[PDB]
């Protein structure tokens, strides 16, 4: 299976440029997934969707 | 690199950039110029105050113009000895702007 956790973040974490972000998804056993990436250096208007990691 | 002259000198340059083939974009507002005459050893910053957009639409360097609030002021003249500014020649997609001067390619 793969399933997307959306989160909506605007006023929560302050994601402007050169920002490190880090976390985990923790499940009720097993192993967490590890979140982990700093956002580019620039966004440009013709390019709204980034991938980040 | 360009430069006007008056009396017994050059007294502004202009150096004209662009990225190299293949490039991530490089975001100006960053960037560092170090200049040395061999008597002295400047180094320049970016001051936003001294942006013209316009000029991706033709015109002459110069003689461009810039707005403090209210105003059209020269540039050149009016530039601090410690900073550089900057004058947009060609952008495509419009990704120059005068609190993010982010160049790509082209
Ligand atoms: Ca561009």
């Amino acid at each position: 299976d793969i399933v997307a956790i959306c989160l909506n973040v605007s006023n929560t974490l302050n994601l402007k440029p050169r920002t490190k972000v880090t976390g985990a998804v923790i499940p009720e056993f097993g192993a967490p997934a590890v979140i982990s990436f700093t956002t580019p250096a620039t966004y440009l208007d013709t390019q709204h969707i980034i991938e980040l990691q | 690199v360009l430069g006007n002259h008056s009396g017994g000198k050059i007294n502004w340059l202009a150096v004209l950039i662009s990225p190299n083939a293949g490039s991530a974009p490089i975001d100006l507002s960053q960037a560092t110029v170090m200049i040395t005459d061999g008597t002295h050893k400047v180094i320049a910053k970016y001051n936003s105050t001294f942006f013209n957009g316009t000029l991706k639409n033709g015109g002459s360097i110069f003689e461009a113009k810039y707005n403090n609030t209210t105003a059209l002021k020269p540039l050149f003249d009016d530039l601090p000895a410690t900073a550089f500014g900057i004058v947009v020649l060609q952008d495509a997609d419009t990704s120059c702007s005068k609190d993010t001067p982010v160049i790509n390619k082209g």
